[PDB]
C-alpha cells in the first residue's frame, strides 16, 4: 500500500 | 529537481534491486514485517519468554494463561545508506547515442549496502543498543573445536539440534557458517563415504549458507519460524538525489530494517 | 438489567426457559405457601420497614369511644435491607450451534437444576437466620414458646403435643387459622396407623390447624413449628420475583444466573413454637 | 418491568 | 453498550473532570503538546548543550556547526489509570425511585488519579526510571537554608535567579514549594507593608505555587516557556466502561501523560 | 482527532 515492497522477502 | 527522466529511473531501480537479491543471505531465512512506511520511526520490540502447554477438553474449559508479552520495550529502526555519482555528460550521452545508461557506480552502491546491512543482522554495534545474532544475551553456547579432521564436525550441530530442543524448540532448523570452517567441511578425505554438507543440510531442512561477513571462526544454528524472529522494513533499497554538486549528480539508495529476536531462546552459536 | 439483546437464545427458548424456572420453583416452594406476600415492590427498593415488636392490646366497645385504643410505638423504625439469592447457570457454545443446523430441541435441564437449588435456598433463608448477615428465621427468633414433644412412637402423642402447642400460643393470647410444617422422619412418623380412634393422624391435624399440615426436606431432623397464618403476624417482601437473566459471554459459552430478592418479616413473635 | 410477580401468591 | 443514559453520562465526566482541575497544580506551570490521538505512543525526546557561540563574518559566511539534537532518541508513553465500581440495583432505583444517582466513588478514583500524575511530574518513576524535576540530571542546586530569620525568603530565590541568568537562560519565571513552608512564608514583615510571598510573585512574575506532592523541604523555580519544558498527552482524562461482570458494572478513568525536559538547565531545587 | 478535555490551566 504505502511504496510496496521491492526486494524483499527471499524465502522465509 | 530531478533530471532523471521516467526511464533512466526505471533502470536504476531494476539495477539495484537485482544485485540486492543477488546479495543478500540473512534475508533468507528471515521473514519480514511488511512495509510500515517512512514515517514511522520506532517498533514494538516485544517479547522475551513464554510457553504455554495448553490443552483440550471435550466441554471447552482448562484455564491456559495466553502470552501477550513480557517486558516492552520500543527501540527504535536505523537508516542505511551508500551512495554515488554520475558525471553529469554520460546522462547526455545517453539521450543520444548510448541509449542504455551506464550504471556501474549503482551496482557498486548496493553491493556494499547490502553487505553492511547484513553486518547489522549478524551483529551489533552497541552505538546504539541493537542486538545482533553472535553477540545477543541467551545464546545457548557449545564449545565445538574437535575440527580439522573430518572424522566428526556434525556433533557440534547435533548437540546444537538437541540443545535447543530442550528448551522447548523444534522445527526446521537452518545453519550459517564462516567461510574458512565451510571450505574446510566440504574436504574430500580418507574414508571418503560422502561430504558432509548432504548430511547437514537434510538434518537442517533450511539450508547451510555462507558468509563472508562473519569472523573467522563463527557459526549459529537457528530456528527459522516466525513467533520467533522477524525483520522490520520501513523502506526497502531506494535511490535519491543528495543535491546537485559541480555539475555532477550524486545519489544514494536507502533502507531502514531492524532484526528484532523476539524469542531469544532458538539461538546457538560457538 | 437483563439481556434480551446481544444474546444467543430466541424468543421461543426464552419462554421455554423462563417456563421452565417457573414451573420447577412453583413445585419445589413450602415456605411461600404458608405466608401472604408483600407485592412486588419494584427492582430499585434495598429496605423495607420492619416494624419493631408486639403488644397485646385489644380493641374495645363502648356507647361513645372514649377508650383512646392507642396503637402506639415509640422506640424506633430499624428499616432492613433486603438480599439476594442466586445459583450459578450454564449451557455450552456447541450445543446452540446444533440446534441451529442439528436436533433442533435445545436441552435445558441446568435450568431445572438451577431453580431447585435456589428455591431450596429460600426455604433455608426462611426457616433460617445466618450469622453473616445477621437475619431472623422461624427457628432462630427471641422469644419462641417453645415445648417438648418427646412421646413419639406411640400411637398419637404428636397429636397432645401439638394441642400443647396450640394451647400456649393462646395463652400469649394469639389464636386464629393455624398452620404447621414438619420435618421428614417426623411427618412420616405421624403419617402412620390410624390412632385407633379414627384414621390417621393426619386428618386430625388437619382438622386441626385447618390450614394444612406442609413437609420441608430444608428443616432440620427433629423439630416443627405452628403459626397463625394470618397477616400482621408474618409476613413476605418481594422486590423482583424469581426470574433469569443473561449474565456474561465467558470463555465461549453462555453462563446465566436466577435472581430473587426476598425478607420475611416476623412481627410479632408470638406465633412460632418449635421442639 | 417492576412488578410482573411471575411465580407468587400461592394461597397462604 | 453504555449502561448509563446520556445526562448521567455527563454527570459523572463533570465531575471527574472538576475534581482533576481543582487539584492539578503541573499542568499550570508547564505546557502541552498537542493532543496527538490515543494511537501514537512514542515521542522524541531533547537537544541540549548543542553549545554555538555563534558567527559575525562580513558580506560572506565561515562555517559554524548546526544546532541539532544532541542524540536522537525516544521515549515511550506511559498510561495511568484508576478503576471504581457501581452497583445495578442503585442504577436501578436512580432510574425510577430516587433520582441523585451518587458518584463519589468517581471523585475518589479522579482524586487518586491527578494525584499520581502530579507525582509523576515532580518525581519520576523509580521502578521503570524516568526523569524527576526533583532528580533531573544538572539541576543548578542552590541551597535553600538558613531561614526562620524575617529576612531570607528572598535570598535564595535571588540567589536561584542569578544562577539561571549566568547560564544564560531567564525570562518570566515560576517557582513551586512545599506546603510547610509555603505557608511558613508568611514573615511579612520585612521591612513594609507589603507580603514577603508577593514581593517574590513580583519577582518571579508568573506566581508562587503550592503542591503537596513535594518533601517537607523543598522547592524550585523554572522557566515557563516551551523548549524547555513540555508536556505531552496522548489522551486526556476521560471516563471509560469496561464491560459489565456479574450484573454489577465497573469502570475505569484513564490518562496518557509524559513529560519532556527538553532543556535541563531551567532547574533549582535544595 | 480526540479534543482535549481536562484543558491547559494556562501556561
Amino acid at each position: 500500500e504505502s511504496h510496496p515492497l521491492t526486494v524483499g522477502s527471499l524465502r522465509r | 529537481e530531478n533530471p532523471l527522466r521516467e526511464e533512466e529511473w526505471a533502470r536504476l531501480n531494476e539495477t539495484v534491486i537485482q544485485v540486492a537479491r543477488r546479495s543478500l543471505v540473512g534475508r533468507r531465512i528471515l521473514d519480514i514485517y511488511g512495509p510500515l512506511g517512512a514515517g514511522v520511526q520506532t517498533v514494538p520490540y516485544d517479547e522475551f519468554q513464554g510457553v504455554s502447554p495448553g490443552a483440550v477438553d471435550i466441554v471447552g474449559e482448562q484455564e491456559t494463561a495466553m502470552v501477550f508479552t513480557d517486558a516492552r520495550k520500543f527501540k527504535t529502526i536505523p537508516i542505511i545508506y551508500k551512495d554515488f555519482l554520475l558525471h553529469w555528460r554520460d546522462i547526455e550521452a545517453a539521450r543520444t547515442h548510448n541509449m542504455p545508461l551506464d550504471v556501474s557506480a549503482a551496482a557498486g552502491a548496493a553491493a556494499l549496502c547490502a553487505q553492511q546491512e547484513d553486518e547489522l543482522i549478524f551483529y551489533g554495534d552497541a552505538r546504539l543498543g541493537y542486538e545482533g545474532l553472535m553477540t545477543a544475551n541467551g545464546r545457548l553456547t557449545v564449545p565445538l573445536g574437535d575440527w580439522t579432521s573430518p572424522g566428526g564436525g556434525f556433533q557440534a550441530i547435533v548437540e546444537a539440534t538437541r540443545k535447543l530442543n530442550e528448551q522447548g524448540h523444534f522445527g526446521p532448523y537452518a545453519v550459517v557458517l564462516s567461510p574458512r570452517l565451510y571450505s574446510q567441511l566440504h574436504r574430500i578425505y580418507e574414508k571418503t563415504g560422502v561430504l558432509e554438507i548432504e548430511t547437514i543440510r537434510q538434518l537442517a531442512s533450511d539450508g547451510v549458507y555462507q558468509s563472508n561477513r562473519l569472523r573467522g571462526e563463527s557459526g549459529v544454528v537457528v530456528s527459522t519460524g516466525r513467533e520467533n524472529m522477524d525483520l522490520a522494513v520501513s523502506m526497502d533499497m531506494v535511490a535519491a538525489y543528495l543535491g546537485a554538486s559541480r555539475m555532477n549528480h550524486p545519489f544514494r539508495v536507502l533502507e531502514a530494517l531492524l532484526l528484532r529476536i523476539k524469542h531469544p531462546d532458538a539461538i546457538c552459536t560457538l
